[PDB]
């Protein structure tokens, strides 16, 4: 570990959209690639490691976890080979594209085999206050790296991976210059429907609008990559889908749509899916995205929401208790604005996981308040 | 005697408090104490108060347990000595200058 | 100052709307209440001053601060002389509410006091990063405090001040024990409207929607303070129109109304205040609520969310930019969940006064990022 | 000679980084340097970078100024004391053990 201490002192180099379409558009040089990634990602493995070697020794022991840290280690050595392994042989560059998609592959489990970590060391050490943000705040991190592994090997794979006849070949790796987003909220919404009726019988319609204040009548378009976006979408209607049909399975009332509002501005594009699934009370709110008080590994929502935050963009919810709930996912309208949001190694995050607890900041009251009658 | 060591009282947090219940411990016994950490939770019929740690040390000994109710105000809650080498000895239940 | 470092080391002690209102409505016993608040009040100024004399010193040498200072010794001091003098003469219970009386007039100016504070500190030292969240830290907790203060005087003086005919007769000092929330939200609304059409010679209608989840048909009403709801109310419809009527002043449509749905779950009351008046992009929002980014003292947004939170409510923003704006109030259903949520001065509170600048956490592109064509 | 000083150079903050721009300090001269404050942005083609104190001290002297562009690797930055009595020292411009 004096290579991971050596490159987790290192700063991750953060890309925006734009980048990545400029680069497979008008560049698409391998050696170009190959040479950042070779650094970029042992830099952000590293980085990663150290913070899983933070975790409290309980959470630390977890078979899971090991195994994590053993796949990341096994990645980061496998990667630490091309240090000195010169692009001007298009031999490595072969090989480097095989040990991407190896460790790709390697990596296909990580999701899930971290929440058997967790969820592990919460039933057989239970549910405590600080550091359940504590692991919050690691899996946010941890999840955000892990979908950028993964989005900085496809666009690799995808354009040197000399694929014959390439699925959608418009896209830029993975990047659809032109996305349609209407057409990515219908494809997430019937593919919801589908598993809801499935279960249920019965699911709510889908009704859409859009509003493009760059111009009225023109389809909503965004450089972006489908399948986040299509990632989030589907949660979101799953949850809206599950909430209507729920509350109206024992109602002689009809079921309500699901809406959908997408607006574009000279800085957001936003999409609003709102149900009349009942809502849930405030308190309820923030835990939906604490990963550890999580019919249809209950991470979705706090996943969805790293996907948007992952180039600048948010996820939120509001709702009114007694009628319904409001989600919103916001992605930047310029793709030149669209920067990899990623975890730093530093004193900062050292700090976070070296936080013992401290007094409310805020007063409390008693369990048991003085009766003010009597 | 004993190694050098301090008694953690509980103070009135309140001006109106009398006595109260020990919540829950925020600390364990042979963990380092910094000045401003937080100790204890205390808990009256006015308020739930976090009780932090006033001087530096180790935690030596709980003289309190969590779930005691009704406290009064003075009453030893732990023992707080200044080296690790020293809880041992207190494991057995004014050089400090 | 050895006084207020004593008593800034009491915790106050929150109290709920249940309480003021069993209190007022069951007991109205003046002793109780004197040798509550003689303790009570020097407790919270304490808290306050403690944070104060934190603030750094290019902002604690302003002379509104100096003077914001002065005015809470001079409370402190005239308070602690009741510490020693029995509620059994009825004579210190008189001049007891009479030093209420002073020291509430004394306080009328606090508030745009300490905002000519901020205000001076700014336009004489200029706006940074860290130091602007602290003194938004700090003024959170000392004008919910001076809520606070505010409250618990009323209280005993409109309890006991014997006032002979008092405005609201129903009411238990200032609680509204069957507070009427379209009422409140009427009265704010027209409030708003007449300062909006003298200066834009137009606004918008309000259109109110409920839906009582307890009770479908029937009004709905809370145990609360009017005022405080009416504050908020209209600082949001004062947003809401200006928005609205500023869209619209060059456009040939007709202008969209004002919307309110108010709800009522088992837990929530909340409140949505809809607009159509074009929105703001998120990056806009977080700063709403920041005190010095800010026709028609801009301290109404974050002082209104500060109500809210203060009897464990909320209050939200959400737009969408290019098309309007949904502001939502949260209250507590029930007056037992509705505690004081107050300042308390310990370590906790201390540290975020003492941060020093840290590196962040996650990572920041470069201003000028590589050009990925080249 | 001078008194005991250590100087902080700037290293390579990201592996494919040449130079950096100094584009602020975090610490003014006299300040306390606790091991893990923030020293400086460093700005790259890559990235803005919180550069980190490394060693505890006190500033003593800044020899790279806000501002400076394309800064090389190995550049002293700044220069770090052990004591404040020996701050004064150094406003004229191997006991470290
Ligand atoms: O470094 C810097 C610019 C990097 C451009 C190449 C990136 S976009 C490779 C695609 S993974
Ligand atoms: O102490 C405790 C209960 C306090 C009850 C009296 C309060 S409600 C006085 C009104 S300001
Ligand atoms: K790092
Ligand atoms: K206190």
């Amino acid at each position: 570990p004096k290579q991971i201490e050596r490159y987790s002192r290192f700063s991750p180099s953060p890309l925006s959209i734009k980048q990545f379409l400029d680069f497979g558009r008008d560049n698409a040089c391998e050696k170009t690639s190959y040479m950042f990634l070779r650094k970029e990602l042992p830099v952000r493995l590293a980085n990663t490691m150290r913070e899983v070697n933070l975790l409290p020794d309980n959470l630390l022991n977890r078979p899971s976890v090991g195994l994590v840290q053993s796949w990341y280690m096994q990645s980061f050595l496998e990667l630490l080979e091309y240090e000195n392994k010169s692009p001007e042989d298009p031999q490595v560059l072969d090989n480097f594209l095989q040990v991407l998609i190896k460790v790709r592959n390697r990596h296909n489990d990580v999701v899930p085999t971290m929440a058997q970590g967790v969820i592990e060391y919460k039933e057989k050490f239970g549910f405590d206050p600080f550091i359940s943000t504590n692991i919050q705040y690691f899996l946010d991190r941890f999840y955000t790296n892990r979908i950028s592994f993964r989005m900085l090997i496809n666009q690799h794979t995808l354009l040197f991976g000399g694929d014959t006849n390439p699925v959608h070949p418009k896209h830029i790796g993975s990047i659809d210059p032109t996305c349609n987003v209407a057409d990515v909220v219908k494809d997430a919404y019937e593919t919801a429907k589908m598993l809801c009726e499935q279960y249920y019988l019965v699911a709510p319609e889908l009704e859409v609008e859009e509003f493009n204040a760059k111009a009225p009548d023109k389809p909503i378009q965004v450089v972006y990559v489908p399948s986040h976006l299509f990632h989030m979408l589907f949660e979101l209607f799953k949850n809206s889908m599950r909430a209507t049909v729920e509350l109206y399975e024992d109602r002689k009332e009809g079921y309500p749509a699901v809406k959908t509002l997408v607006t574009l501005g000279k800085e957001d594009l936003s999409i609003k899916i709102s149900d009349l699934g009942g809502g849930v009370p405030l308190r309820k709110i923030d835990r939906l995205f604490n990963y550890m008080y999580s019919p249809l590994f209950g991470y979705g929502l706090p996943i969805s929401r790293l996907y948007a935050r992952y180039f600048q963009g948010d996820l939120k919810l509001y709702s009114m208790e007694g009628v319904g709930t409001d989600a919103v996912i916001y992605l930047k309208a310029l793709s030149s604005e669209s920067f990899e949001r990623l975890p730093v190694f530093n004193k900062s995050a050292w700090r976070h996981y070296k936080t013992t607890p401290e007094a409310d900041d805020w007063s409390n009251p008693s369990s048991e308040p003085r009766d003010a009658s009597k | 005697s004993y190694p050098p060591h301090m008694q953690v009282l509980l103070p009135a947090l309140s001006p109106t408090m009398t006595m109260g219940t020990v919540q829950r411990w925020e600390k364990k016994v042979g963990e380092k104490l910094s000045e401003g950490d937080l100790l204890a939770e205390i808990e009256t019929d006015k308020a739930t108060i976090g009780f932090e740690v006033q001087e530096e040390g180790y935690l030596a000994k709980i003289l309190v347990p969590e779930g005691t109710r009704d406290v009064p105000l003075g009453t030893p809650l732990c023992i707080i000595v200044e080296k690790e080498a020293d809880i041992s000895a207190f494991a057995d239940y004014t050089d400090l200058k």
